[PDB]
RNA sequence: CAACUUUGGGGCCGUUCCUUGUCUAUGUUCCUUGGAACAGGACGUCAUAGAGGGUGAGAAUCCCGUGUGGCGAGGAGUGCG
RNA sequence: GAAAUUGUUGAAAGGGAAGGGCAUUUGAUCAGACA
RNA sequence: CACGGACCAAGGAGUCUAACGUCUAUGCGAGUGUUUGGGUGUAAAACCCAUACGCGUAAUGAAAGUGAACGUAGGUUGGGGCCUCGCAAGAGGUGCACAAUCGACCGAUCCUGAUGUCUUCGGAUGGAUUUGAGUAAGAGCAUAGCUGUUGGGACCCGAAAG
């Protein structure tokens, strides 16, 4: 149904190649979810505000999970205290990355996530708010 | 740290001086972005033609 | 969708494309250079006054106006006829009802008079480099309306309620005065 | 309803700034030390007009640290949240 | 100085050099890491023996 | 009523502008082909000149030019030295 | 120096169409390969 | 049926533009947009840039106006992933997007009418429905591509003209 992205980005193609291998040969559903998410068009990869990451990390038993955002993580000045955590994202805005590091966290790419968490262990995939138009 | 780049004199010999590699040489190499920006910018010197 | 397209009015006879933008920019720079050569030591522009912009949207901003008022020039220590010949702009129709702007302009004129040399008319003039711009030399400075950090002076009365009482007294001034006149004629 | 002859958009200019975005107005370099100090003396002064807003609104929550907020207009609840934080609203002349 | 670095901001006002979305270009070194090689299942085999 | 400050007009020579003239690098060396070398090869030279055009076929180095500088001539000018 | 169109030469077909499809006869012509 | 076709060459008909959209790629992202203009230049290129402005971040009402947190930004149900035990089967927990419903918030509508007050001003507090591409930890701005609509000669030629 969908195998290749429409992006001509070389590095996005490398990420798709990497997680294609992982989702072929790991049987962990995280990698399949991420690979499915890599092909999404830009309207279907809404940005995930950094305050949404904090809200996800505020849940029960989710304080130390490594958040994964298959898309762009954006700043949110509406949040003042932000927790120290690890965030794997396709892209970070300068404000979002600066806030994550300022709280003591870390902004890692998706392949660094693949090295650290190859079967997607102890992760938390966030999807941004979707409704843009009709 | 950042790997050093040797500096050659006017006769081609490599002097002892070497320099850190600037951070723009670690920038992502995106042929698609270069392609689209070139193909737009390469239109900016054109002159109008008409009958 | 609802969208208006005004292109039925023989518009093709009046389509202006700005292919000359780069050529006009080069010609403009050439004109600036040649005018600077013509006026050789003088700057390209005239000393413009400091002005507070008109409307509620822009009265927060201070802008470079047209020319110094007669009051500003006299308070600076020179006549308007002479001021116009030392590169100072004089505006006869601008009025002064603001001491801050008046003093700011007088201070601009005081600084301007000292930062320039005026060559003697007779001859043997001293050498002076041409400075092209006087607006870059004497930029318009935004006044600082308050210091960075202050004490919290709580009066106790709400700000919103102050605005609503202001709007109310604006609303009912006329009928209140009418009732006052009626009670006055009724003693 | 009515029909409004000769609209001038100068006198109906009134941008809104909610309370959540209020602390963005303080420069980013000094913001963290203003959060850390939290003092009723030397509280920071925000002139929203100079920043280009007309009315302050009460959407977000602001940190419980005082701040002197200067604006042309504030909503009732914006007033309440600013005062309840130890700050105050001074109407801009 | 012209294009900035992680130490000097830039001569271009508000410019920061682009950020990689993949840490390393070589994907085969990633796939042949100890962690990936641990996670995956046995290889399979590429060219299939024709049955029937 | 009271004290201070300011000042024209020209002529000469330059400069500026305009319009013009002239001058200002380096192979036509060897070999083959061809009607013709401006082609191929070898060895060079000039380059702030490898834009362009001509010349018997794709010529920086043959010619005019180009590039860069010099020398003038006639004016306009009071802009100013 | 194309095609339409024409002359001559050589080959061929033609009992009120010509052309086209598949297959093969016949005539003319023609490419490729070394345990 | 009717219409076109004696033959050959060459020409010959969905183009460009503007304003809106849809989708996708790209850049940055509560921002975004250098290119009106200025600076610079190897000169219509490229490079650089202040102020402003546009759109977006706030809606609603005819308007004056007013203006988005009771709560872990909400309760239940469902929900990709993940976490715990388990060889596994499953058991539980957490639950993104989203969807359904019930609540909360902002404006509008109808009431009630406190603290007080130029005695008519103020709107406190608490209810009733409906209601909006409304809030409920932003998603936009710009560019490009394939394109849809509409207006221009508008796929090309041709109608009775004024």
């Amino acid at each position: 149904h969908r195998t290749a992205p429409k992006s001509d980005n070389v590095y996005l193609k490398l990420l798709v190649k990497l997680y294609t291998f992982l989702a072929r040969r790991t049987d962990a559903p995280f990698n399949k979810v991420v690979l499915k998410a890599l092909f999404l068009s830009k309207i279907n990869r809404p940005p995930v505000s950094v305050s949404r990451i904090a809200r996800a990390l505020k849940q029960e038993g989710a304080a130390n999970k490594t958040v994964v955002v298959v898309g762009t993580v954006t700043d949110d000045a509406r949040i003042f205290e932000f927790p120290k955590t690890t965030v794997a994202a396709l892209r970070f805005t300068a404000g979002a990355r600066a806030k994550i590091v300022k709280a003591g966290g870390e902004c890692i790419t998706l392949d660094q996530l693949a090295v650290r968490a190859p079967k997607g262990q102890n992760t938390l995939i966030l999807r941004g708010p979707r409704n843009s138009r009709e | 740290s950042r790997p050093q780049v040797t500096v050659h004199s006017l006769t081609g010999e490599a002097t002892a001086n070497a320099l850190p590699l600037p951070a723009v040489f670690s920038a992502p190499i995106r042929p698609d972005i270069v392609h689209t920006v070139f193909t737009s910018v390469n239109k900016n010197k054109r002159q109008a033609y008409a009958v | 969708p609802i969208l208006k397209n005004h292109f039925r009015k023989h518009w093709q006879e009046r389509v202006k494309v700005h292919f000359d933008q780069a050529g006009k920019k080069v010609s403009r720079r050439n004109a600036r250079a040649t005018r600077a050569a013509k006026i050789a030591p003088r700057p390209l522009d005239l000393l413009r006054p400091v002005v507070r912009a008109p409307t509620v949207k822009y009265n927060r901003k201070v802008r470079a106006g047209r020319g110094f008022t007669l009051a500003e020039v006299k308070a600076a220590g020179l006549t308007a006829a002479y001021a116009r010949t030392i590169g100072i702009a004089v505006d006869h129709r601008r009025q002064n009802r603001n001491q801050e702007i008046f003093d700011a302009n007088v201070q601009r004129l005081k600084e301007y008079q000292s930062k320039i040399i005026v060559f003697p008319r007779n001859g043997k003039a001293p050498e002076a480099e041409q400075v092209l711009s006087a607006a870059a030399t004497f930029p318009i400075a935004q006044p600082a309306t308050d210091v960075e950090a202050r004490a919290v002076q709580d009066n106790g009365e709400s700000a919103f309620r102050t605005l609503r009482l202001a709007r109310s007294e604006k609303k009912f001034r006329g009928i209140r005065e009418k009732r006052a006149r009626e009670k006055a004629e009724a003693e | 309803g009515m029909r409004y002859f000769h609209k001038q958009q100068a006198h109906f200019w009134k941008p809104v700034l909610n309370l959540d975005k209020l602390w963005t107005l303080i420069p980013e370099d000094k913001r963290d030390q203003y959060l850390k100090s939290a003092s009723k003396e030397t509280a920071p002064v925000i002139d929203t007009l100079a920043a280009g807003y007309g009315k302050i609104l009460g959407k977000g929550r602001i940190p419980n640290v005082p701040v002197i907020v200067k604006a042309r207009f504030v909503s009732k609840l914006a007033e309440e949240k600013i005062r309840a934080a130890g700050g105050v609203v001074e109407l801009i002349a | 100085q012209v294009w900035g670095s992680e130490t000097v901001a830039s001569s271009k006002v508000g410019y920061t050099l682009p950020s990689h979305i993949i840490s390393t270009s070589d994907v085969t070194r990633i796939i042949n890491s100890s962690e990936i090689q641990s996670a995956i299942r046995p290889a399979g085999q590429a060219t299939q023996k024709r049955t029937h």
